[PDB]
């Protein structure tokens, strides 16, 4: 939970 | 005890016994090792002992006796040579040689007493250095002759010209005069003809594997100095680069030899030496292919078996290579012929930039950066190592080492970047493979995967934007798959560190894309609850490290958002902080401090300072309010401790906003002096009721910390201050008063040197605007804080450090405040800048050189009136002589260049004619002497009495060199150096001194 | 077909606490404390015979700066100048060959760690007690 | 026995006796006490390959102490090479240290250690530390204060005089300690001592330990 990225991937593939 | 008999020089030396001391000392142990220790020192230093050195020279059958001996003599030679009367000078070199040549004369004394035989010839070229060649013209003449009448005679005549060479040319700067040493120079030069040709015949002809090697060690020492027509205009190039390369036993030298040759002087003009130049390295590569190993051996794994000498061989090739590459491969890179040869030779250094030693491969980094450099900038060559370029970004990539050692990154990172912009596709592709391996678990771990992201995050910066642009999306996606992939929180902390370390590495990237930079940040906070080890710290830093570099964006209202993202953090700040040691919580302030002096609207930029420091200033008027009431509440440790971290706070933000922070600083200001007062009080009462020792204990420790950081706070601000009228007019006359008087009478122990420091920077700042308050500070500081650490020069090291920092500033900035120290005072002035000239302490010797000559200067800046002239006539000759002595007792080499600089300024003055008064008083000499001549006389009879050994001529020379030269700074150190050398022994040379002209 | 193949003391302990610390020995002499060793300390005990002792060495070089047993009449007592150290006295160590009797201090990176040091040395001091 | 004399140079106050004392006792030095001579100490490091001694010829860096000066290397079979990075003048100094150590001792190994990297305020700066290149030095930045790296002369050292590269130091053996029995005529010594030290307080209380 607190290691999880998955909030980084979001932002990166809204790019 | 009874091996002390050797110090009796009444009676005859009993050999014997002198070999039992010997023997005790060198082969024994524990007490009678050191008492035999002693004893030896004791009979050493006996100033007749050489006297008896013949005796065991000749009757000693232990070489240490011998070799101690010779030690004695030495000591002789070096420094009363020209004291003994001629015949024994005569019969000391007699005796010299004919030692020397019997030892040769023996096959059995000539290879079991190596160390003796080298003494003797050391000895022998200190005779030299004395009486060669004139009193000695025939000694090389008749050294070839000897040559060849022996091989063991011709090896050790070798080691002789080797010593000598050294003595004369890598040794000579600090042990001879100027002139002493040209005059051995140019007589080696003379006679270096004959020279060579014995060793040329020796190399060419001879067989003895001894002899050829300690010829080859001489050639090395030639090789510093000689002209390079001996090297190209001979057949010794061939020689050293093909016969000497095979064998093993003359490799090692012959390597080292030609590692000079590539530093000879050459004109690059003449194409018969460039060939020759490309000649004896083809002929070398070519050896080391056929002898020692291909191009294609792992020399990482022959570096770590450590077999033999393989290791020094290894680290002399990579000296070779490197050296001579960076002198000469543009000669190999245009003739086709010539390319396996270079590449040949920069694969054999990718070879050696693989094996593991540190020292090593900065010695090949360093190589490495000078042929990129190159390829950078240079049309057409870069084309030419591609191969060996592509292979490089492999080793530098994989032996990365932590940023944080230091300097390594930084010469690393240096390479990397200029191999990215010479093939931005090949660094990427080796890099993003380099991670599918991280991935695949092939080379999965800890340190793999940081060394990885350290390379990833040293080239940010090199590709155009939007080449980096993708890029970074490709490596953090492949980490942030990475991660997913690892269980339990140890794997995945690391790979989540990483990808903070990466992105924290990119900042034009995050700049560009705000969303994701917002995402980052909200996941830093996330990570300042996570307990696991170094995870806070790592959240903060990369926190604060984006914050330094984007600031910008925080600042500003970004599109799609109802406000600027600082007010956001700080909304929040209680919660994101919560969890975070004290030290960490200060790190975060003052990352926000840095975004909010970007504010440029001044309401806006205090009411976002206010809204950050509500906890602390919240904290802050309870606990004023609570500990004023009771002074009690303030002896708690946990109230201190809160105070303590209040206060840090407020200098974290301070560090970061300087200027900007004064309308905070405005909030606290009052009532923080005041606490500085009532927490002295407390220390005070402390060390009164339970000693000195309280100030050891955690209670006064914790005081101490408040007012130290009280400190600090104001230094900060006021070293970062634009508005100095509010300084001098609000922040000043309250500071001194809460300071001043509270150090000065406290004992010793509780005075804090930060005090010192503080005003430091007040004088610094805004010395010349509160003039009184200048005076203040020395009145209160000066006398009690002299008295602290003018006793020895070890008592109170910071006290001593801030001291002179302080006194070098006010005499800067606010002269005018000793000119109103009374009589008496200014006395003490002037000892403690003395004082400050004999520490072998840097940090106070330097300040007190440049306090002195600061000094001399503003007295000269008053002309010519009644204080300028006193000062001359009390303090002039005491400047002079204790600089002098600083200079000459061998305990301060350190400061020599500002001794020196001193010296001149001080000579200068009175040979331009700037003392208006007589330094000398009305009966000392005629009436209407010059100062000139006065000085003269002064200093000559200083020198006169200070070094009886020294001739009157010789003292008369110097102080004329050195009085002529005291406008060039260069030439008269030149002399002061000379001079030191000539008070080391007796006879110098009065006629050195006109060396310069 | 068979193919031939290609050709500290410390075992019978278990670690009951360990923690990092800096160990100091009094000079009485020279009146002042002089460092023995930083590294970790370790509370043994013995699996045969139940007895637990302090082990500590130092860092890199893993020589034995202490190695005694937490005997029961020993006190760990505050030193002036720290919050988080114990001075107490050991007539028996023998870390640097034959047992010798020292006033040993040990200090701790934080408070708490000392505080814990105190609690576990006193707990061992009762498994040695039985 | 396994023994091996190593002798240790360089200027005056670098550090190198505080280096020396540090492995023998574990404590740090604070005092400049100029050395005399030398200090022979007994020096032993247990190691996979069974233990390793070095006596330590521990030599005066002040010319005025210097005493036996290069008598002191005869028969040395390695050597450490110390300067002080805060010092920039010792550094020069270290290539007359190794000239008059390998004028005597012709072929053995060598460690040069910059000494006091613990003090903010560096002189001699990494890259300008080159002289062991040409001669063959092995170089360590250490500090006796911090203990940074102060294993790895020694480590080098042994593995070259061994032979052997993968040579490591272990942990010696721990004997089981005996059980006490005090004495309780001792009892009031004991507490005396006991008293004293408690009241003298512990040095430099602001290290991390
Ligand atoms: N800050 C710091 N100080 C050190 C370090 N090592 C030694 N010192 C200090 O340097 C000073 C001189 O130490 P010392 O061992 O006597 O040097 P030395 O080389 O033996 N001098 P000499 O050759 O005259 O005998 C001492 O005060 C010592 O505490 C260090 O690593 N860091
Ligand atoms: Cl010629
Ligand atoms: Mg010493």
């Amino acid at each position: 939970r607190t290691f999880d990225m998955h909030s980084l991937e979001s932002s990166l593939i809204d790019i | 005890g009874s091996m002390e008999g050797i110090l009796d020089f009444s009676n005859d030396l009993d050999i014997a016994l002198l070999d039992q001391v010997v023997s005790t000392f060198y082969q024994g142990s524990g007490v009678q090792q050191k008492q035999a220790q002693e004893i030896l020192t004791k009979f050493q230093d006996n100033p007749d002992a050489w006297q008896k050195a013949d005796q065991i020279l000749q009757f000693s059958t232990n070489p240490q006796s011998k070799f101690i001996a010779l030690s004695i003599l030495d000591k002789l030679i070096t420094r009363k040579w020209k004291l003994l009367p001629n015949d024994h000078r005569i019969g000391i070199r007699n005796f010299v040689v004919g030692m020397i040549i019997s030892m040769c004369q023996d096959d059995e004394v000539f290879k079991t007493q190596k160390n003796l035989i080298n003494k003797s010839d050391l000895t022998l070229v200190q005779i030299l250095k004395q009486e060669w060649p004139q009193n000695w013209p025939e000694f090389i003449p008749e050294l070839i002759g000897s040559s060849s009448s022996s091989v063991n005679v011709c090896e050790n005549n070798m080691i002789v010209l080797k010593l000598l060479s050294e003595e004369v040319f890598d040794f000579s700067a600090e042990q001879m005069t100027q002139a002493k040493a040209l005059h051995l120079k140019n007589s080696m030069s003379k006679e270096f003809e004959q020279i060579f040709k014995l060793c040329f015949q020796v190399l060419e002809q001879g067989s003895s594997s001894s002899l050829i090697v300690a010829t080859l060690e001489s050639l090395l020492r030639y090789l510093h100095w000689i002209p390079y027509r001996y090297i190209y205009e001979t057949n010794i190039l061939e020689l050293l680069s093909t016969k000497f390369m095979t064998s093993p036993d003359t490799r090692a030298i012959t390597l080292k030899c030609l590692t000079e040759v590539s530093n000879l002087k050459i004109p690059q003009d003449n194409d018969l030496i460039k060939r020759q130049t490309v000649l004896f390295f083809q002929n070398t590569l070519q050896q080391i292919a056929t002898s020692v190993m291909p191009v294609t051996a792992d020399l990482k794994a022959t570096y770590a078996n450590a077999n033999g000498n393989d290791q020094s061989f290894l680290q002399d090739l990579a000296m070779f290579l490197t050296t001579y590459l960076a002198r000469n491969r543009a000669l190999l890179e245009s003739d086709e012929s010539l390319r396996e040869l270079l590449l040949n030779a920069h694969q054999y250094l990718i070879q050696l930039s693989k094996i593991e030693e540190r020292e090593l491969f900065k010695t090949t980094l360093d190589y490495w950066h000078n042929l990129v450099a190159d390829l950078f900038y240079e049309p057409l060559k870069k084309h030419i190592y591609e191969e060996i370029c592509s292979q490089l970004r492999l080793v530098i990539i994989e032996n990365m080492v932590r940023p944080e050692t230091i300097q390594l990154y930084k010469s690393e990172r240096e390479v990397l970047v200029y191999l990215t912009h010479l093939n931005v596709i090949d660094t990427e592709e080796i890099m993003i493979s380099k991670l599918a391996r991280q991935i695949d678990g092939s080379e999965w771990s800890w340190h793999n995967i940081n060394t990885l992201s350290w390379a990833i995050g040293s080239i940010s910066g090199t590709m155009s934007e939007d080449t980096e642009k993708r890029f970074v999306v490709t490596v953090i996606k492949d980490l942030l798959g990475l991660c997913e992939q690892k269980r339990g929180k140890d794997n995945k902390a690391v790979v989540a560190s990483d990808i903070m370390y990466v992105v924290g590495q990119y900042p034009r990237f995050l700049k560009a894309h705000w969303n994701f930079l917002r995402t980052v940040i909200l996941k830093l906070f996330e990570f300042m609850h996570e307990t696991h080890e170094g995870v806070q710290d790592m959240a903060c830093d990369t926190f604060i490290k984006i914050v330094q570099k984007c600031k910008y964006h925080f600042v500003i209202q970004q599109p799609r958002e109802s406000e600027p993202f600082i007010q956001t953090i700080i909304r929040d700040i209680q919660k994101t902080t919560a969890d975070l040691q004290p030290q960490q919580v200060h790190t975060f302030y003052k990352a926000c401090g840095i975004i909010i002096s970007e504010e440029r609207s001044v309401a806006e930029r205090n009411r976002l300072l206010s809204d950050l420091m509500q906890l602390p200033n919240m904290a802050w008027d309870t606990i004023v309010e609570q500990s004023t009431a009771n002074p009690t509440l303030l002896l708690d440790s946990e109230t201190v401790k809160i105070i303590a971290n209040i206060i840090k706070t407020n200098v974290a933000v301070c560090t970061s906003m300087g200027a900007d922070f004064y309308p905070q600083l405005g909030h606290i200001y009052y009532n923080m002096l005041q606490l500085y007062r009532a927490v002295s009080s407390m220390i005070s009462a402390q060390v009164a009721a339970e000693g000195l020792i309280a100030t050891k204990t955690p209670k006064v420790r914790g005081l101490r910390t408040i007012k130290k950081e009280i400190l600090k706070l104001v230094e900060t601000y006021i070293s970062k201050a634009r508005n100095l009228d509010d300084v001098v007019k609000v922040l000043v006359e309250p500071l001194l008063n809460a300071v001043l008087e509270d150090y000065m009478n406290n004992v010793p122990d509780a005075r804090d040197a930060e005090v010192l420091n503080c005003m430091t920077t007040v004088v610094e700042k805004v010395g010349h605007m509160i003039p009184q308050g200048v005076i203040l500070i020395l009145q209160s500081v000066f006398e009690c804080t002299l008295d602290m650490i003018n006793k020895d020069f070890t008592e109170y090291p910071e006290h001593r450090v801030e001291f002179y920092k302080l006194l070098k500033v006010i005499n800067e900035k606010s002269f005018a405040a000793f000119l109103e120290l009374p009589p008496a005072a200014f006395k003490l002035f002037v000892d403690a800048i003395c004082w400050a000239f004999k520490h072998n302490n840097r940090d106070v010797e330097v300040n007190g050189l440049q306090i002195a000559l600061d000094l001399v200067k503003n007295i000269e800046r008053m002309g010519n009136v009644p204080f300028a002239n006193e000062f001359h006539k009390n303090y002039f000759f005491i400047f002079v002589s204790e600089t002098f002595f600083v200079l000459t007792d061998s305990d301060h080499k350190s400061g020599f260049s500002k001794q020196a600089l001193l010296l001149m300024k001080l000579i200068s003055l009175v040979y331009d004619n700037k003392i208006s008064v007589p330094l000398y008083q009305e009966a000392e000499v005629p009436q209407g002497t010059s100062n000139q001549v006065y000085l003269s006389q002064y200093l000559a009879n200083m020198l006169s009495n200070a070094f009886p050994h020294l001739t009157s001529e010789q003292i008369a020379s110097f102080l004329s060199a050195l009085t002529k030269q005291c406008k060039d700074l260069v030439v008269f150190k030149g002399t002061l150096r000379d001079f030191l050398v000539q008070i080391k022994e007796v006879g110098g040379d009065p006629t050195d001194y006109l060396f310069a002209e | 077909i068979h193919f031939e193949p290609v050709v500290t003391m410390e075992e019978d302990e278990e670690v009951l606490y360990k923690v990092r610390a800096k160990l100091f020995r009094f000079d009485a002499d020279a009146k002042e404390w002089k460092e023995r060793g930083t590294g970790d300390c370790k509370f043994l005990k013995n699996k045969k015979t139940n007895k637990v002792r302090i082990l500590m060495r130092r860092d890199k070089t893993l020589k034995i700066c202490a190695n005694h047993i937490i005997a029961p009449e020993y006190t760990l007592k505050p030193n002036v100048g720290s919050d988080r150290s114990w001075v107490y006295a050991c007539t028996a160590d023998i870390a640097e060959g034959e047992a010798e009797a020292f006033t040993f201090a040990i200090r701790f990176g934080s408070k708490e760690n000392a505080d814990k040091f105190k609690e576990e040395f006193e707990k061992a001091q009762e498994i040695n007690k039985k | 026995q396994v023994q091996f004399k190593l002798v240790l140079v360089g200027d005056g106050g670098t550090g190198k006796t505080t280096f020396v004392k540090r492995h023998l006792t574990g404590e740090f030095e604070k005092k400049y006490v100029a050395t005399l001579g030398v200090e022979v100490h007994p020096l032993v490091f247990h190691t996979n390959r069974g233990p390793i001694k070095f006596n330590v010829w521990d030599t005066a860096g002040q010319e005025k102490f210097g005493g036996l000066r290069d008598g002191y290397y005869i028969q040395a079979q390695c050597a450490i090479i110390m300067f002080d990075v805060t010092s920039r003048v010792t550094y020069k100094n270290v290539p007359n240290w190794h000239r008059d150590l390998v004028r005597v001792c012709e072929n053995i190994p060598i460690v040069l250690c910059g000494n006091k990297v613990d003090i903010k305020d560096r002189k001699v700066k990494a890259k300008s530390i080159v002289f062991h290149r040409k001669k063959n030095l092995q170089y360590y930045d250490i500090s006796a204060k911090s203990n940074y790296n102060f294993e790895k002369p020694f480590l080098w050292l042994a593995r070259k005089l061994i032979g052997d590269p993968n040579l490591e130091f272990v942990a010696m053996p721990a004997l089981a300690p005996p059980e006490v029995v005090m004495d309780p005529a001792l009892a009031a010594q004991y507490e005396h001592d006991l008293e004293v030290a408690q009241t003298t307080a512990l040095p430099d209380e602001d290290d991390d330990l």
